[PDB]
């Protein structure tokens, strides 16, 4: 199947604007699951704060990239093979909980073993590239 | 409450001078508002005896800049633009290294702190440095600007609890209990606003 | 305070003799010296009772030696020539083996 | 590639001089990091005395050696194969955070498999040599 | 031949002791010379005060190193090609211009590229070592 994890992350100017429409960096984690039912369970407050331990149980490993606005970040990951959902979540000032554009779930068929698959960011937002 | 317990009743918080009932003795009124100011310290900030407040934190709301870090007392408050949720801090701790620093993450830097100051009195030492505060927001409404170096500026907004919560521990600086009480000096005065026009001074610089 | 209430008062934390409003009558000055050392460990050691202070640290720099350590009521201090940083020792301590050396 | 991990340190008699001039000891830790990112991120305080289990974690294994003034330790290391850089910190009494001489990373590509790579360490500074 | 100069300079605590015994500091010169002859001509007054522009011609440039009582400063000099003789220069209370434990000369061949020669500075005399 896929062996290594391959993710690139390309970001606008405008992501994470507050209200003076300031420009802010912004923080997104990369998560290992074994269950993708969990991480469709948890809210925006316990996923990044919380104790559930059976959502990070089934976390095999977490990594946490780190990108400026206007910039981009590689991610070369050797994947591990009980990681049958790549979890995103990302940190905005204004994560729309209800309308759910904070997270995607990346399965085992959608990644590439030698070419990266691109996530955009852009405003509160999180899109993804054929 | 002996030496003099027929001239100043307990009152309130503040000490009320007219309860002689006798002419013919004031006293100095440089004595008057230092104990104002002195038992306005004891009813914020020493109401068990043991000497210790504690007043609700900030989070961050930041320009240009992330990663603002401020440790005082083994009471972390990491902050990478998150959502803004506000924290407690007791300010008298247990054993600890006491003190207090601040540090942030510049976009083109490291981490280098703003400055670490130690001692148990260290909280009141480095608080001193933005008096910029007045903030029409939450009731006790408070900011602090915290202007480092290189143009990068860090905001918090500081809600405390009890009367002011422990900015009121920067009356103390340049204070010295006076001279006499009861002195001829000093017949006709009126000096009854300076209790305004420091706050005043204060709330607006 | 009630066995010579009129000839001793408390003030300050010294023991003031001359409110006596009495003559013909003088003490001995060892006692009066003696009383004010003990009054002075009064007001620095013991404030709450429970007969506890606390102390700022001591660093080190040193000349042709290194691993300075001394150990007092389980608060290490080890120091290898770091950047010099106070700390904080509680004079009394809770249960421990309780004793002090220099390594 | 390398194998195993050969570092030769050279000392002055004028190391970590103190406002006497006084010739002082100094304490050198070696780290084998998975990230350099971390490793050039963090001040001098929070390396020898922090809690940075971000920087620790990627520390996969961690060796104090300590050397005389004027004198010489060398480095025999079994070198694991995720340390993709070899970190070298070191703690003056005057250590210039600013200017950043009291650091070096040496990466995966200029170790040598049989023959150890030079540092020397003159006042206050960290050193290489070809 | 040598491309660095390298020079490591100690000293004991008792070094130009004045009439009271006195530890004292002292400042020691570095000559580079294309000539020692007349480095060998000059007494204790005419080199460190005087006009000899035949002795200050023939030397290439001079650098003046400063040492506490009991400490070491190391000194890192680019050596040039046409400095024949490093001329090591001392300012005693009291320099024995006659039996001239004032003054050493090293020449080309007695350097070390890559290791600090070692000057030891005791009482109000200068001593090499091997």
């Amino acid at each position: 199947q896929i062996k290594t994890l391959h993710l690139d992350i390309r970001a606008r100017e405008a992501i994470n604007t507050s209200a003076a429409g300031i420009p802010l960096s912004v923080v997104v984690r990369i998560y290992q699951l074994k269950d993708n039912r969990s991480f469709d369970s948890a809210d925006y407050q316990a996923l990044f704060t919380g104790d559930n331990e059976i959502l990070a149980g089934d976390i095999i490993a977490q990594k946490d990239v780190w990108l400026q606005p206007g910039g981009s970040v590689a991610v070369d990951m050797p994947l591990d093979d009980a990681a049958k959902f790549t979890g995103v979540a990302a940190m905005f000032l204004e994560p729309d909980q209800k309308k759910n554009t904070w997270r995607v779930v990346l399965g085992r068929d959608e990644l590439e073993p030698d070419t990266p698959r691109l996530i955009e960011v852009s405003g509160n937002t999180l899109t993804l590239l054929p | 409450q002996n030496n003099l317990s027929g001239v100043l009743h307990r009152e309130g918080s503040r000490w009320v001078p007219d309860t002689i009932n006798t002419r013919g003795l004031t006293f100095n009124p440089a004595f008057l508002k230092a104990i104002n100011t002195l038992s306005e310290i004891a009813d914020v900030a020493f109401t068990t005896g043991n000497a210790g407040l504690h007043f609700e934190l900030r989070p961050g709301t930041a320009a240009g800049v992330m990663q603002t870090t401020l440790i005082t007392d083994n009471q972390k408050l990491i902050y990478v633009n998150q959502m803004p949720v506000w924290k407690r801090f007791t300010w008298p701790a247990d054993t600890e290294a006491p003190g207090a620093s601040l540090s942030w993450v510049s976009t083109q830097a490291g981490t280098r702190q703003y400055a670490d100051l130690p001692g148990s009195w260290g909280l009141i030492r480095l608080l001193e440095m933005a008096r910029r505060k007045a903030a029409p927001g939450v009731a006790s409404g408070w900011s602090l600007s915290w202007q480092a170096q290189d143009g990068r500026m860090l905001n918090y907004t500081l809600r405390t609890e009890a009367g002011e919560g422990p900015l009121v521990l920067l009356k103390l600086r340049n204070f010295v209990l006076p001279e006499t009480v009861f002195e001829l000096s000093g017949t006709s005065a009126f000096t009854g606003n300076d209790e305004d026009a420091g706050d005043t001074v204060e709330e607006t610089d």
